């Protein structure tokens, strides 16, 4: 399963 | 900006047998950026309803795609893959050879 | 056996034509098992291998929401990176993401990966310690300080040591023989006269999994490295791979040449001949 998104670059 | 020229291979899924159902493949790899036009041709004419794999890439970040269509090879019918990419000054046409 | 899981994201900006296109694919070893495409009519995670189809609706729902959120995050990242590099707001740019885990036969984590490229250049990568970053340049150092302050490495490490390892183990249990048992190549040699004096011997390996293979031509059991045409390993389209190796030989000397095939699926290395 994919990683939950966190911060933008 | 990074621009990498596509590698192209045209080939069948199974060893070609005239009159026997097969898949015609055009594998484009090693390219950047991902914007690319790939047509399969039968006797110089664009084949409709050609499908492709989901955009993926190698550990060097270069993209690869498989374009394919179901086909029945014959003695006389000529198949090719035509690729357009920002790195190519003209379209690259690779003919299908059943021995490669 | 030893195994890997990887997710590959591609975001491509198209200023003036709406929000960037986001595509994700997931792999176990050399097998693609999921996709998502932000430009699909109703974007959702879709199965691409039979053994993932048994995951319930909560799996597909959760993953779909994650990709939709990541597409918006990548859109923000593309806007930030063209700012960092003082690039035109008119141009198309590419953000690629590649992450996942390598496990051994016992299922324990050997190595975690979480890294990024901008316009095909390495940008930032999580180090093997899963605790620190390598930044390619002063733009990537802006990202690094933002991610250090936000404790991003801890979020990535928790995933790579936890869900990545645990879900890969689950896929290997559900994929059984398709993922654990290598499929050996179907092999044959073909002969193509060039002239009365030269001919091509071509050694074929078809329908093998995984993609790793070695094909070598030998003359009297000595490798013919400098004289062999070797094509890159290519997908058959049915989840298996193809490769061939060719050598040009003097007509009537074919019997001196053997093709050697090494693949994980073979009980032992094959020696083939024109026959």
């Amino acid at each position: 399963e994919p990683r939950s998104p966190s911060h933008s670059m | 900006m990074i621009q990498r020229t596509p590698k192209i291979q045209v080939y069948s899924r199974h060893p070609a047998e005239n009159g026997k159902s097969n898949f015609l493949n055009c594998y484009v790899s090693g390219f950047h950026p991902s914007d690319i036009e790939v047509d399969l041709l039968k006797n110089g004419e664009r084949i409709e309803k050609v499908e492709h794999s989901d955009l993926s890439f190698s550990k060097d970040w270069s993209f690869y795609l498989l374009y394919y269509t179901e086909f029945t090879p014959t003695e006389k019918d000529e198949y090719a893959c035509r690729v357009n990419h920002v790195t190519l000054s003209q379209p690259k046409i690779v003919k299908w050879d059943r021995d490669m | 056996g030893s195994h890997s899981m990887r997710y590959f994201y591609t975001s491509v900006s198209r200023p003036g034509r709406g929000e960037p296109r986001f595509i994700s694919v997931g792999y176990v070893d050399d097998t693609q098992f999921v996709r998502f495409d932000s430009d699909a009519a109703s974007p959702r995670e879709e199965p691409r291998a039979p053994w993932i189809e048994q995951e319930g609706p909560e799996y597909w729902d959760r993953n779909t929401q994650i990709y939709k959120a990541q597409a918006q995050t990548d859109r923000e990242s593309l806007r930030n990176l063209r700012g960092y590099y003082n690039q035109s707001e008119a141009g198309s740019h590419t953000l690629q993401s590649m992450y996942g885990c390598d496990v051994g036969p016992d299922g324990r984590l050997l190595r975690g990966h979480d890294q990024y490229a901008y316009d095909g250049k390495d940008y930032i990568a999580l180090n093997e310690d899963l605790r620190s970053w390598t930044a390619a340049d002063t733009a990537a150092q802006i990202t690094q300080r933002k991610w250090e302050a936000a404790r991003e490495a801890e979020q990535r490490r928790a995933y790579l040591e936890g869900e990545c390892v645990e879900w890969l183990r689950r896929y290997l249990e559900n994929g059984k023989d398709k993922l654990e048992r290598a499929d050996p190549p179907k092999t044959h040699v073909t002969h193509h006269p060039i002239s009365d004096h030269e001919a091509t011997l071509r050694c074929w390996a078809l329908g093998f999994y995984p993609a790793e293979i070695t094909l070598t031509w030998q003359r009297d059991g000595e490798d013919q490295t400098q004289d062999t045409e070797l094509v890159e390993t290519r997908p058959a389209g049915d989840r298996t791979f193809q490769k061939w190796a060719a050598v040009v030989v003097p007509s009537g000397e074919e019997q001196r040449y053997t093709c050697h095939v090494q693949h994980e699926g073979l009980p032992k290395p094959l020696t083939l001949r024109w026959e």
